[PDB]
Parts: C-alpha cells; structure tokens; sequence
C-alpha cells in the first residue's frame, strides 16, 4: 500500500538480494501467489548457473524467453489501452496468447489442492519448456506465411483447428505430483511430441 | 587575542571577544582559518569558518580583523584570477609552487611590492579635494589606463601630492588633512562586498549594449547599465555570448564571475579567455585579459566563498565604474549561487520557504540585481560610467517555475532566452525569438530614432512578421501551403528568409563573426522594405516566386558580406541589392 | 615526542556517542582509541568539542562501555592514511587495514584525508579517451580522461556486474595511437554476498598490478563507510599527481555514502535538511567529486565513474538530482532492458556525456567517431519511433525504410548492446561493429554522416 | 485525490503514459490524414 | 474495523449488524449465552448519534442485554482515552469469567487518536507521522488485541471498531495502523453513497484474514470460497473494462466487455443493496450470488471448479 | 470518419486529460512538500527549542545554588 | 485590488488611474487626494512614477510613500502603515476623500514572510506567517466611510 520510498523498504532493498514483491492489484484480481513479475528480482540468478545447467542445460534460454514474452506483453498493454487489438499483428497476437497462458497456468497456483499444493522443479521446468516451445513453433509458423495468408490467419488456424493442444497446455497444471516423476515426465514428453506434431501438421497443407 | 571554546563542524564559538562586531571577518587558529561572525551572544562570539575546521585545538588563538568581508581594490585588479573570497589564485600557485590550495593561505589580494607607473593630475599641494575626486591615473598596462580615485568617505584640503614616477602600493602616494589631523592614503582601497558603492545619481540608461550579434542587437536590444537573463544550461550559448561580450561589446571592461559550477567547465573557460584576443578599432591587436577580471569559485571551494563571489564581482564592477568606465559583469550560474545560499541557510537552520530556499532569496537577488545601472560618478571631474549584469539562470529541466527563475524573471528587464531546440536544429545564435523580450526598448527608442527614425518601425514590422510566422506555421500544419494566399505566401517566405539569413548568425565564419549595428540596420531595411514592396503588389505567388528567385539567393549573399570591406562598403552592397530588389518589385508589377 | 594522555573520565554514554568529562585541550576531529573494561579495543572519532568536553563517536558500536572501567586514550591526529606505491594489487578493509592476508602498508608518506582542493587556475581541459570495453560506453557516450561521469542505477539492477566489467576491461585507447593505468576501486556498503563476488573478481582478474579494492561491507560500522571513499580518493590522488600515473576511480553506491552522512549528522543533534538528507550533502558530494580533473603541472589525471543508486527508479530523488549538477553526464541503467535480457542494460538513447566531444578526435581514437555516434543515435531514435508506429499501424503500410530501421533496431539491441560479461572489445573493433550495423542503409541514406567518410568506410 | 508520495508517482506515470499515447495517436492521425489526402487526389 | 468517512452511514450499518448478528451453524442457531451481550462504547459522538443508538437498542428489545459507555463530544476529551479500555475490561469480564459471547462496537477510533495527539502534544514528546505520538501503534495494539476466543473458557470477544478517515484516505496513520493490526477491513466508499445504495460497502477494497476459517463444508455451502473468489475477479475485471470503455467508447467494447458491464450493474444494484431492516440468509445470499455469476458462460468461470459447477451452474 | 474520430480523441487527450493531470501533479507536490516538509522542520525546531529551554533552566538552577 | 501577474502593465494602469482620478461630478478642495504607497518597487519604476505624477500636474493633491527594493526589508512593513495613517488623517480629520494606492502587495507579503522566518514563528501555507490574515486585515480593513465625518477612504 506504500511505495518503495518507505525508509524500511528502501533499507531492505539496499541489502536484500531477492525481492518477492507482491502487488496489491494481483491480490484484488484474486491471483493468490500474487508475485508481481515486473518489479521482483533475484540477484542470485548468476550463482545458480551450475545447478540450472546440470539439471537441464536449456532452462536458462526458456526462462529468458518467458521473461521477454512477459515484458513484451506488459509493454504493449499500454498501446492496446489506447488503440486496441485491431492493429495487433500475428507476432503480437501469439505473444499475448502465450502470455495469458503463462499468467493463468504457470504463474498461478491454488495451493489448497494437490494440483498446486507443491510443484516440484521438474514439473515446473516442463511446463515452462512446453509453453516456450509452443510459442516458438507458433511464431515460426506464422512467420512461414504459407498458403498466401499465414500470419494471423495461421494464428486463428492454430487456435481453432489445433486448440486441443492449447487446452492441454492450459490444463497441464493439473498433473498430479503424486503420480511420480517417471509418469508426469512421460506425460509432458508426450504433450511436447503432440505439440511438435502441430505447427508441422498445420504446415502440411500450407494452412 | 581570543580563544576557541566549542568547535562543532563549521560552527565555532570563541570567548574573549566582547568588542567583536556582527559580520566581522576573523582569523581562527594557527592555520589562519577565515570565518565570519554570526552571533555575539554574551561576551563570547560565534563564527562559521569557511574552510574545513578539522584539526582545530581548544584555546587555539583567534585574531580579529576589524573589517567585514571586504575586497582590496586598486591597480593590478585587472587580468589576474581570484577566488570567491578575493584570493589571487595565480600568485598563490606561483608562491606555493604546488597545485593544491593551502589550508590557510595568507597571500595578499594584489602584490604590494610590484611597481606601477604613477603620475598625478594638475592638482596643487594645497588645494581642496573630496571623496571621489580623480587625483591621478596609472598605466597598469597598455590601452587600459587606470584612474586613481580618492576613496569615498575621505575628504579635506590637499597637503601632499606625489610627483610622477615609479611607485608601489605600499608607498604613501597621497596625504591630506581635513581637520588639524592629517591622513595619508595609499593606492589601495578596501570596501565591504555587502555595502554598495556610493553614487551621486542613478541616471536613465540611454545606450544599447552592442554585443556584436544581430539577434541581440536588433531583435531584443539591451541597454548599458541594464540587467539581462540567460537560461544557459547547454549548447555553449553562454560561452558564446560571454566571448562576444568580452571581444566586441562596448564595455571598456568585463568581470566574469563563476560560482559553484563544474570544476572542469571553469578550467575550460579560464583557459579559453587567454586564448581569446580582440583587435582594436585603430588596427592594434590586444589580449582580452588586459581588460578582463575573473572571479571563479568552483564547487570544491567553500560554500560561503561561493555565495560571496557574486558580491565580490559586483563590487569590483562598481569600483571600475567609479572612474566612469562602462563595465559588464557576467554571473556564470546564479542557480549555483542560490544552491549555495540554500546550503548556508540549512546550516543556519533558518525556516525553509517555497521549495526549500530561504525566504530572503528573492530579496537578496533583487538587492544584488538593483546595483546595475548607468550612474553619475562621485566627485569631480564630471564623468559617467555604467554597470550591466548579464547574469544567467539554469532552471531545472527548463521549467521556468523555480523560485530563482521566477525572481530573476521578475527583476530582470531583458531576457534573451536561449533555446535548446534551435541548438538541435543547428542554430548558432540559439536565441528563441518566440520567448525573448526587451523591456528597455521604450527607453532606448530615443537613440533608436536618433540613429534611424525608420529603424523602430522596421523593428515593429519585424516583430509583427515573427508573430505571423507561427500563425503561418500552424496554417501549413493543418491544411498546408496550398491554402496560403499570395500575400500570405510572401509573408511566410519573408519570415523564413529573415530567420535563416538575418535572425541567425554564423559566428565561426569570418564574415559573420561580428555584426556591426550599421550592417544589421541595413539588412533589416533591405528585408522589411522588400517584404512590403512585394506585399502591396498582391500578383500570383508562384509568378512572384519565379521573378524573385534570383533575389532570394542574393539576400543570402547580402548576409554573406564580410565586415572587412568596412561598414559603408557592406551597407552600399546591401543598399544596391535592396534597390535592385525594389526596382524588380515595382517595375515588374 | 608527546605521549597522549589516556583519560578515564567517561561521564555519559548514549547511542554511538560517549562524552568525556575533562579532556585537556582536545582537537576537533581527533582520533581516539578505547580500552574497555574487558580489555577489548575500539577506535573512535572525536566530534564537537567544548570546555574540557569532547563527544566521541565510537566505531563498532558502544556495547559494554561502563562509566568506571573504560579508558579513552587520545592520539592527537586527524586520520593520516598510510600511502605508498606498493598499496596497489591488494584488497583493503573499510578503514584501510589490509585483509588480503598480507602485511600492513609501509608508507612513503602519511597523507591526511580530505586533501586540499586543486587551484582552478592549475586545472586543464580533459583530453584523450579511456577504453572501457563496453561498446555502448565507448561509441555513443564516450569517456575522456578527467571527466566525472555518474552511473545512475537502481536497486535490483546489475550495477555491480558493470562495475566488475569496468574494473577488469579498463584500458588506454592509445594502444594504436603509437602501462601507467591504475584503478582505485571503492565499494561502500555492499551486500554480504557481493563481497564474495568482488573478492573473486579481484582474486582472478589477471591484471592485479593495477587495482586496489577498498571494501566496506554493509554490516561494517557506518563511520567506516564515510571514511572509505575518502581513503580511496586520497590514495588515487597520490598515485595520480604524486606518482605521475593515470588513475580511474569507481565509487560504488554513493547513495549508501549519503545515507551514512545522514546517520552521522543526526547523531550530532543537527536538524535534518531538505527531504531528510542534510543540507551539507551537496558540499560533501562536491568535496568527493571535485578531487578529480587534470592538472597542468602533472602528467597524471583522475577520472571518476561514481555508481549511484537512484531510489524509486526516478531522478527526482535528492541524491541523483543533486549530483546531476556537479557532474557532466548520466549513464542510466534501464529496468526494461534488464527485463529484455540484454546484459548491459544501458539505456544508450537517454544516456549522454556532456563533454563527449573531447574524447572523439583525430589524434586520439578514430576519425569517424562522431559521425558514427550521431548516426547510431539518430537511427536508434528512428527505429524506436517506427516500432511504436508499427504497434498501431498494423505494419503493412510501413515503407521499405521503416523495415530497414526496424531490423536495424533489432540488430542493435541483440548484437551490439548485448555484449558478453567477458567479451572485451577494443574501440576499433567496436566501431567496426558499428559500421557493420550502419552499412545496411544505402550510402545516400546516412544523411548525418559527412562526406569523405562514407567513401572511406561504407565500402567495407 | 489524496496526496501521497505513491500518489505522486502514480500521477507522474499516468502523465507520462498519456503523453506517449497522445504522440502515438497523433502519428496515427497524421498517417490517416495522408491516406485520406491521397484518396481525395485519386478521386479528383 | 469498518473504514468510513465523514457523512457515510457507518453508524447505521453498525446498528444493523448489532440487530442482525447471529450464529450460522447448519442454520440451527433460547441461546442466552449465545446472545451476544453487545457492549457499545462511543467516543466523541454527536449527541444525535448517541440518541440514535440508544433508541435503536431500546426498540430492538435488547435493552436488557446491551451496555453503553458514552463519551460525547462535549464531554471531556481525556475520558475518551479511558472509555474503550473500560469497555474492553467489561467485555473481558462478561465473556471469559462469565461464559457469554460478547460483541463490541468501538465508535470513531479517530476520536481516540485525537486524544492520543492531545496528550502527546501536552507533554512535549517527539512526534511521529502527522504529529501523532510515536507509540500510537502500541496503544492501538493494546486496544485491539484484547479480543478472541480462549481455550479454557466457553466465552468469546468479537469487536467491530468503526473508524473515520480524516480526508477519506488510508495513508493516514490511524487507519493505516488499524489495518496493520486488525485482521480485517470493511470499506465504505463515497462513490457508492453518491450513487444512493444504502450499504455503500465497496466489496473490492474489503478483506478478512480469517475468512478461510469461518467458511467450509461443515458450516457453509462447499462453493462459498469459489463463489466469492469469482465475483471478486469478475467485479475487478469488469471495473477495468468500464474504465477502458470510458475512453474507448461503448461501441469499442466486446461481447465479454458487455457481459462484464452488465455484471457490474446487476452486482452493484441487485446484490450489494439490501434493506435497512431486511436480512439475507447465507444460503439465500449464495443463491443471489449464483444468479449474478450465471450471466457468464461456463468457460469464463475460470476460478470456480467443475465439481462445484456441476452441482450449481444449473440449479 | 476514422480521421475525425482519431482527431477528436487526440484533441481530447491534449486539451482535457493532460491539462487535468498536470494540475493534479502540482497540487500533490504542493501538499507534500509545501505542508509535510514544512511541518517536519517546524516540529523538530520546536523540539530543539524545548531542549534548549531545558538546558538553560538547568544551568540557571545550578548557578542559583 | 488589482490582480495582475509579473510583467503585466498593472503599473501603467495604476499610474493612469491616479492621474485621471476624479469624482463622478454628477468640490476641488474635497476632491480626491491620492496616497500612493510603493512597497518594493524597482528604481526604474520609481523614476517612472515620479515623472508621471509630476507630468499630470496633480502633484498638488498626491503623496508618494516610495520604498525601493534597496531599502531594508523590515522598513517595507511600516510603509503601508504610514501611508494609511496619513490617509486616515487626511480623510477623517480633514475631510477630503483619499484614494489609497499600494503597489506590489506581494512585496509586502514577502517582507512579512522574511520577518516571520527571522523570528521563527508558526508558518501558515507556503511558509507564510500564521497571522498573515490579521496583518492583511490591519492593512486593508481601513477603507470605509465613518458616519459622523464626511471623509471617505
């Protein structure tokens, strides 16, 4: 309720290394983990390089891509607040779709149910990789421009004729951790394979 | 006699000073730290010491001076470099050898052992003289003859006059008795910075400050002994205008005063002045330093010295004016001076006022600025000098709302308004015609008409053209140049030509380095008269444009004329082009 | 030849202060050592003195002090830091005690800190460039030996990573023009974790013969945090003007220094100044900065790149707004660029150097420096404007030049600014990269480039 | 509105955003006006 | 604590709560011990407000139950810094040592902050925010933390200290500290009063920390948390949509935008508004909330889980 | 039609919205700095005056003994 | 009063009003005598006022209380007091109607602020003294007509 100019807040941020800055706006919208991803920071991102590399040698890139997507969406939110989504192109539209999916699937958690009571690192990194792979493949597809339209036409094509993958992506948060890592990992690998089938099957008939 | 008792940072309390007076400067400690008295509570005093007080010892001696913050004037004041508290930086550096300023230097303001050539006036050994009488003059150097005025608050019948010869300041060049008691005067005069210099009568300013730049000379003229304001923060316009004033201005002397700016900026400017050289109208080549005095107090200097630098400079300018010379002061950064005053007030815990500045900031700024003006001298022979202040302002972010800016705009008569937008658009003068103004034009109209009765009408027409320039600007912005009439198109073209040919200068180019008022007046006539002569003919605008196309190139060429050919030759060329343009305008109609 | 009296007249303890009773002839800023009842030792500084009284501000806190067992042994000194030419290549604590597992400094002189100011007559305009290795600094916002250029940052922004990169990669541009370069590195009030970062960087840098890491942690006593930048500036001044060596100084988080001054001033019962910060904070920062500059009589120089944290991510804060006037530049770190995952997030377009023209020249650096800098500036602005337009015009109506500027903006953001943490870049190859980005536009399109330069370099 | 440091920051941010949006809308309007002028010339 | 501003009907809603408060468990709840034995403590109240509360308590038939400690505005100022303490001591004795559920209504805590300011100023102490004493937080903690059930006794203490923001804000030190200490915040907004809704309670600023404990399948409908979390989200997003449509025009809105605006209208009119003498059963309230929610399609109801949707989306 | 709508929106933003916000920013700046900052100094100044009065009273009482 | 920002011709308007001042005439002895206070005016403005008043020929019925910005700041506070006291004597105790004029009242406000800040008094809005209302009353709240006397201020 008070800005960072508060002397206690400034003193803490002058020393504290990781700031999980919860925003009251997210609390109004009933987003329960409520961490504002624009203002939070973690100066430990460099020391954790070894652990991230050994766990999954491609997590850093997907995390950076997710950060870029979130920042781009927050950037053009002001432009949409003025003009509207009418001028939004294929890239912007797919970026906002992925940002909304990330916001409601990844960044949320109920914590009052076994779906989100405790998310292990493997499940979280698999969700991130799935979402980022979907974003990258969709961007490549709309950049292909096959069928003389491509673009937002291809975006609608993948949101309608390929929306079952989208629904499975947005429901991936419900993978029960009690099933164990060898089961959830297999399920997410299958979902990744199905996503790779899309944007290639969609490109088969040139949209 | 006098020992410290409590040393809390800058504040110092010294006992055994019952005879001390308020605002009397004092020497503190063995290191001869200099500080001013503030409160005389009890038999004790209270002193704020300018330089750092670290290392003071209780019961270290305190030595009174029996004088407020004062400046030692006289010969040798020109050319040198001085600190805020009147400390000669050059001689200090030479004497100490090293670069750092010693903590507690005691070098006198002017070298009292150097010799200057002295010769009295025709006054007799038993005549009568009074304060302000010019009894002798001294050739401090070539072409900057220095008059020796008998100090004010001193008068009496003459007793001794020193015959012409070689003398130093320590010599008793003059001795006289008013009553039976007799007093002997040297060539050195001390005067407090806060107290102004005595005047006989504040005249009405009646002569423009010919800065050598057309935009300042004609569009927004400034008069001798008149305040000026510059919003100088970038674009080097302040440096450009200062150089123009030093080299070409009518003033017989210039006293730059720099307070609390960037140290390297003062280094650059104080290395620029010696490089600056000005040619005499008689063909001689001189150095501007021979008529320039410089008071520079960087940020590293004590805050009190930074506040006192402005008063030191204005007192020096007043002393120069005491012998009837026209002298121009240049406050480098009044915003820095105001910040220094704010820091001093915060040290004194004075009740804060608007935006944190002390409540007397406006009053003190007005008191400082009120010293400028053309003034009749004190004492004979009859002569009249002037002091004009061109002190600049540095508004925060360009928002003319800070109390310093508001007070300056309320006090200063003429504001010239340098614009960063013009600097971005590569404008050498950088003077924004839309915001600048000259409130002294009504008083200057007498000379303006005496020189040329049509010049004032030309200036009014030019102001009207400038006012219509923005109108045509939004006209083109909203519908374009197509909707403009033939007369409207002619007016727009003439406004553009005025902006890009005469209202703008070229500075660096030798032909446009200095713009004489004669050339400026002829250019203004050749522009305005042609504008009218084309205006009343409304003829198709396109047809007029084709017929005057060679003339438009010729008008740029008329500006390109050098002042080397002399004012008449350039004036005749401007007149010949104007006559040819007029002949084309009437015959072709 | 005088052994200082060890008074045992403690007559009042409160907070960090202790008030002695009947000290005979003190000094205002004297330095005093305290031997507590338990035998432990503390060093304290003397604040305002009065009749036989002397308030002492004690380092390391005042816990355990008792008014009948604590001796306060004076010295009669003003903290003359030990200074020598062998001070280089070693890490020092906040107060100067070495912590590099080495010996104390054997001094060639005992210079009093807060040295006397330079005579403004003796200064000289700064000249020549100082290579930093970061393209955004050495191309569009050039730096000259003798400037005082702040590096405005904010909490969370990777200020310290840029500090380490500057400390390592700094060098003299004059390598191709035809080793007297030393980097006094000061860090005030750093975090407990970044201390390990600084120790690692200065323990494997590879050029240890150049740097001197004055280090003052956050949990170190505050007065140490005040004295640390002054110690660093004194050592740099010695190595510059008393040893004829070019010197660079990086002051880290001078906002913490301002807070430390605020803490000290309040303890002296002084009324707080504007916005909480003392009014004399302007004088203090001017005193810290103005020690730089180039001296005519000496071949050395001092160049400052003080890193300042701007709270609330705005410049209206008293410390940044105050230091804006004293200095002549601003190199902002932008939060959005950090979000965009560009490692050096320097907002080049907002950033500027008030005297970048001196660094650009013919003798020093390369001829085309100013031209390429202006062209890059203008083209970046145009690209940002075109991206903003494409956000609202659908990007179908954009002309060819609009797409050229869009791709140039993307390339400049993802290939030029995003230098690696260790990719040292000489100014020549940095300008070669700039020309690589520039040559995309037609030779006639680069309007801001003067003639005889396009013909020289546009051919690649 | 109630005056506070956070409120001052919010108002400053709103003013900055309004200025940016005004510039963007002016650019869009200029482009639309250019297109309308071209269409009018074509019709003529 | 009910947060209010000058002129809003905080006293009226306090009286309504006093008249209507009762147990909820399975809708089953003489109950003399279950009778809340309200203890009303008024500090710095206009005599009209005191007469109003007196008459309301007399009319509601509770005159044999309630207890009133009054410190009127004309009454000496200092007694305002003792009256709430007396009330809390009496409540503690009536609840813990006598086994009666007790409800407390402290009135105009700003009129207590004023007494703290007067006392602190009269002693020349160091001031705090806006000149309030530096220990106002300690006093407010001492005056609030004296309520709550106790394990060893069957009693309980539940207090509803109403508060008046000076200039209708929250950054003011007294409402700020009260929000820090108290486990809830009910907001009465001037905007709702200007639109003439008798309960002006703005449901978006509102908060109760112990909300997740009171509700539950054992004492409420299983969908209560879902229902609340969805209405809150839709109201907040619809308010954002209305703010956007205020500048982009009613035409630029989409179908979802129109649905959100209709939801806002019916929520602020049919749902929030209630009779000044008419209560609403919790199940009736949930039915009304479900009617409000069912405007949107099943897809848009993201917060509500499908299990609760199947049992409630049709009804 | 589109140009008319866009021009109306742009003119409204330039005239109404920005000129509405900027006075609000000025009033907020004045309320904080013009009042709260001034009061803080006045409060502390009165406190320092109280301390000085206490010290003077103590000194006078000691001298009277 | 006249509300007019800095740089506006309000001084010229005041001079024109004072020179053209007269009764409705719908008498010369009781005609308008003008007391012209000048708090904190510039030297050029002072010379302008003197010359303009001497030119209109109405010096016979106009009193100037000039106080330049060079004069001490405290001495500016007593200038309106003296001007209004002289006006009171001329109007009530002699009969002739007085048209009191005070220029640059903001200068008087600044003088009050400086004097109050010197003594460290309780500050009102914008750092001005908390009794500025009473002082501006004691300045302004003297214009009126007294029943038993034919004067008017």
């Amino acid at each position: 309720g008070g800005d960072f100019s508060d002397p206690v807040t400034s003193a803490t941020l002058s020393i504290v290394q990781v700031f999980w800055g919860l925003d009251k706006k997210l609390a109004q919208r009933k987003h329960f983990p409520s961490v504002n991803w624009l203002i939070s920071y973690s100066k430990y991102s460099t020391a954790l390089e070894s652990f991230y590399e050994q766990f999954d040698p491609d997590f850093i890139n997907i995390r950076t891509k997710a950060r870029e997507v979130l920042q781009r969406e927050d950037d053009l939110n002001e432009i949409v607040q003025l003009v509207g989504k009418d001028a939004l192109a294929e890239g912007d539209k797919i970026t906002l779709e992925t940002a909304k999916l990330l916001r409601e699937d990844y960044l949320a958690q109920n914590a009052f149910t076994p779906y989100d009571k405790f998310c292990p690192f493997y499940k979280s990194v698999w969700m991130m990789r799935n979402i980022i792979h979907f974003y990258n493949l969709a961007n490549q597809a709309v950049e292909k421009g096959a069928g003389m339209d491509g673009q937002k036409i291809t975006y609608t094509l993948i949101k309608h004729r390929l929306g079952d993958l989208f629904y499975r992506l947005v429901s991936q948060k419900f993978e029960d951790p009690a099933e164990g890592e060898p089961a959830l990992v297999a399920k997410f690998k299958k979902l990744h394979e199905d996503l790779t089938a899309g944007f290639r099957a969609l490109e088969d008939e040139t949209r | 006699y006098g020992y410290v008792r409590k040393v809390s940072g800058p504040v110092v309390i010294a006992d055994g000073m019952n005879g001390a007076a308020m605002y009397e400067l004092v020497r503190v400690g063995h290191d001869n730290l200099i500080g001013e008295i503030i409160r005389l509570e009890g038999d004790s005093a209270t002193i704020q010491v300018y330089e750092e007080t670290a290392g003071l010892m209780v019961n270290d001696p305190v030595l009174r001076t029996h004088k407020p913050l004062s400046v030692e004037l006289g010969p040798g004041i020109l050319g040198n470099i001085f600190d805020g508290i009147q400390r000669p930086l050059k001689t200090i550096a030479i004497r100490s050898g090293d670069v750092y300023i010693p903590r507690g230097v005691s070098v006198p303001a002017l070298d009292k052992d150097t010799l200057w050539e002295f010769q009295p006036k025709k006054i007799g050994e038993g005549d009568l003289l009074t304060g302000g009488d010019l009894y002798a003059t001294v050739f401090e150097n070539s072409l900057m003859q220095h008059h020796v005025a008998l100090p004010p608050d001193a008068m009496g019948k003459v007793t001794y006059v020193a015959p012409a010869g070689q003398y130093s300041l320590k010599d008793t060049v003059l001795e006289l008795e008013f009553q039976g008691v007799k007093k002997s005067f040297t060539m050195l005069q001390a005067w407090p910075v806060r107290t102004p210099r005595p005047v006989s009568s504040k005249l009405a300013a009646d002569t423009p400050l010919l800065t050598g730049q057309r935009v300042l000379d004609a569009l927004f003229p400034s008069v001798l002994g008149g305040t000026c304001a510059i919003p100088g923060a970038f674009g080097c316009g302040k440096t450009v205008i200062s150089q123009a004033l030093s080299k070409y201005s009518n003033s017989d002397t210039v006293v730059y005063v720099g307070c609390g700016e960037r140290g390297n900026e003062m280094a650059e400017v104080l290395m620029d002045f010696p490089q600056l050289t000005m040619t005499l109208p008689d063909g001689r080549e001189e150095s501007v330093m021979k008529r320039t005095t410089l008071v520079a107090n960087t940020s590293n200097m004590p805050v009190a010295a930074r506040e006192a630098s402005i008063y030191t400079g204005i007192t020096i300018a007043e002393y120069f004016r005491d012998m009837g010379y026209n002298v121009s002061m240049m406050a480098d950064s009044t915003s820095r001076w105001a910040e220094a005053l704010r820091e001093i007030s915060g040290r004194l815990a004075e009740m804060p006022a608007d935006s944190g500045y002390p409540a007397y900031l406006a009053a003190r700024l007005a008191s400082f600025y009120e010293r400028a003006g053309k003034v009749k001298c004190l004492g004979g022979p009859e002569r009249t000098g002037s002091v004009t202040i061109v002190g600049a302002v540095s508004p925060p972010g360009g928002d003319f709302s800070d109390p310093v800016t508001s007070a300056t705009l309320s006090i200063v008569q003429v504001f010239w308004g340098l614009d960063k937008k013009l600097a971005q658009r590569k404008h050498f003068p950088s003077v924004n015609w839309l915001i600048s103004y000259s409130k002294y034009s009504t008083a200057l109209e007498s000379f303006y008409e005496q020189f040329d009765p049509d010049f004032i009408n030309i200036r009014t027409k030019a102001r009207e053209v400038l006012q219509r320039e923005d109108d045509l600007n939004e006209i083109v912005q909203l519908v374009g140049k197509d909707a403009l009439a033939e007369g409207d198109k002619i007016t727009l073209e003439t406004a553009k030509l005025l902006r890009e040919d005469y209202l703008a200068q070229n500075a660096f180019t030798p032909y446009d380095k200095f713009c004489p008022f004669y050339k400026s007046v002829w250019m203004m006539r050749n522009i305005i008269h042609f504008y009218n002569l084309a205006n009343q003919a409304v003829i198709t605008y396109t047809l007029i444009k084709h017929r005057l196309g060679d003339l438009f190139y010729r008008l740029v060429s008329q500006k390109f004329e050098d002042p080397a050919e002399g004012e008449p030759a350039l004036v005749a060329k401007f007149k010949k082009l104007h006559e040819d343009l007029t002949a084309g305008f009437r015959a072709l109609e | 030849l005088e052994v200082a009296m060890e008074y045992r007249t403690v007559t009042g303890v409160a907070g960090p202060l202790v008030i002695l009773d009947k000290v005979k002839g003190p000094k205002y800023y004297e330095i005093v050592n305290i031997r507590l009842g338990d035998g432990t030792m503390r060093r304290g500084q003397v604040l305002e003195v009065d009749g036989e009284k002397a308030v002492v501000q004690v380092f390391e806190g005042t816990s355990g002090i008792d008014n009948k067992f604590t001796t306060v042994q004076f010295t009669g000194e003003v903290l003359k830091t030990p200074v020598s030419l062998d001070m280089l290549g070693r890490i020092f604590n906040g107060s100067g005690k070495p912590i590099d597992n080495g010996p104390p400094i054997l001094p060639e002189a005992y210079l009093d800190i807060s040295g006397s100011s330079i005579n403004p007559s003796e200064r000289t305009y700064p000249e020549e460039m100082i290579q930093t290795g970061i393209s955004t600094i050495d191309v569009m916002n050039s730096i000259a030996r003798g400037q005082k250029i702040p590096l405005f940052s904010a909490a969370g922004l990777p200020h310290n990573e840029i500090a380490a990169q500057i400390c390592r990669q700094a060098g003299l541009v004059k390598r191709l023009e035809k080793d007297n370069f030393a980097i006094v590195f000061a860090a005030m009030g750093v975090n407990m974790e970044t201390a390990q970062f600084f120790k690692r960087d200065f323990e494997e840098n590879g050029s240890m013969e150049r740097v001197t890491l004055f280090l003052n942690l956050a949990n170190d006593p505050t007065i140490e945090r005040i004295i640390t930048p002054r110690i660093a500036l004194t050592t740099a001044e010695y190595l510059a003007y008393e040893c004829g060596k070019h010197v660079l100084v990086i002051l880290t988080d001078m906002s913490s220094y301002a807070d430390a001054l605020r803490e000290v001033s309040a303890a002296r019962e002084e009324v707080p100044g504007r916005r909480g910060y003392p009014g004399y904070m302007y004088t203090d920062l001017a005193q810290i900065y103005e020690r730089a500059g180039r001296i005519e009589g000496r071949k050395g120089s001092i160049t400052q790149i003080p890193i300042l944290t701007m709270p609330n991510d705005d410049i209206t804060h008293p410390t940044p707004d105050l230091t804006g006037y004293i200095t002549e530049g601003q190199i902002y770190i932008d939060r959005q660029l950090q979000n965009r995952q560009i490692y050096p997030p320097i907002n080049v377009l907002p950033s500027l150097s008030r005297l970048m023209k001196s660094a650009i020249g013919e003798g020093m650096t390369r001829r085309d420096h100013s031209d390429v800098s202006n062209q890059l500036y203008a083209n970046y602005a145009i690209g940002k404007d075109v991206q903003a337009m494409k956000a609202v015009v659908g990007e179908e109506a954009l002309s060819s030049e609009d797409l050229l500027y869009l791709e140039f903006l993307d390339k400049f953001e993802r290939k030029f600014v995003a230098q690696g943490a260790y990719d040292s870049r000489n100014i020549f190859q940095s300008l070669d990269l700039a020309w690589t980005l520039l040559r995309i536009f037609p030779r006639e399109l680069l309007h801001r480039i003067p003639g005889k330069t396009l013909d020289q370099y546009y051919s690649r | 509105v109630v005056p506070t440091v956070t409120m001052l920051g919010v108002m400053k941010s709103r003013l900055v955003g309004a200025t940016r949006g005004h510039a963007l809308l002016k650019k869009k309007s200029d482009a639309l006006t250019v297109q309308f002028r071209q269409i009018l010339k074509n019709i003529v | 604590p009910l947060f209010s501003a000058a002129g809003l009907p905080h006293n009226e809603i306090a009286a309504q709560i006093c008249r209507q408060a009762g147990l909820v468990k399975r809708l089953e709840k003489d109950g003399e011990e279950d009778n809340f034995a309200i203890v009303f403590a008024a500090m710095g109240v206009n005599m009209e407000t005191a007469q109003f509360f007196k008459r309301d308590f007399e009319e509601n038939g509770s005159m044999e139950r309630v207890t009133l400690f009054l410190n009127l505005a004309n009454d000496p100022t200092i007694e305002r810094i003792i009256t709430p303490r007396i009330a809390l001591t009496t409540a503690e004795y009536l609840a813990y040592e006598c086994g009666k559920h007790v409800l407390v209504i402290l009135t105009d805590m700003s009129s207590y902050a004023d007494a703290l300011r007067e006392v602190s100023a009269a002693r020349e102490e160091v001031p705090g925010r806006r000149g309030y004493p530096g220990y106002m937080y300690t006093d407010l903690a001492q005056i609030y933390e004296r309520a709550g059930r106790i394990e060893g006794r069957k009693g309980s203490i539940t207090q509803i200290p109403i508060l008046t923001m000076p200039n209708d804000d929250i950054t003011h030190p007294t409402p700020d500290l009260t929000g820090y200490i108290t486990e809830g915040q009910i907001y009465i907004d001037r905007q709702l009063q200007n639109r003439q809704i008798y309960p002006p309670i703005n449901v978006l600023p509102s908060l109760s920390r112990l909300m997740k404990s009171a509700i539950g399948e054992g004492m409420t409908r299983r969908d209560h948390s879902d229902v609340s979390n969805q209405l809150y989200a839709n109201y907040a997003i619809g308010k954002d949509v209305q703010a956007m449509k205020a500048v982009v025009g009613e035409e630029a809105l989409s179908s979802e935008d129109l649905l959100y605006l209709e939801f806002l209208d019916k929520f602020e009119r049919k749902f929030v508004a209630q009779g000044a003498y008419d209560s609403r059963n919790i199940f009736q309230s949930l039915d009304l909330a479900w009617t409000l929610l069912r405007i949107f399609p099943r897809e848009l109801l993201h917060r509500i889980p499908g299990k609760t949707l199947d049992q409630y989306y049709s009804r | 039609l589109t140009l008319d709508e866009a021009i109306k929106t742009t003119n409204r933003r330039v005239n109404a919205l920005e000129n509405v916000v900027k006075p609000r920013l000025e009033n907020t700046i004045t309320y904080i700095k013009g009042e709260l900052d001034e009061l803080e100094r006045e409060d502390f100044f009165r406190l320092k005056k109280i301390q000085g009065y206490k010290k003077r009273e103590i000194e006078r009482q000691l001298a009277s003994s």
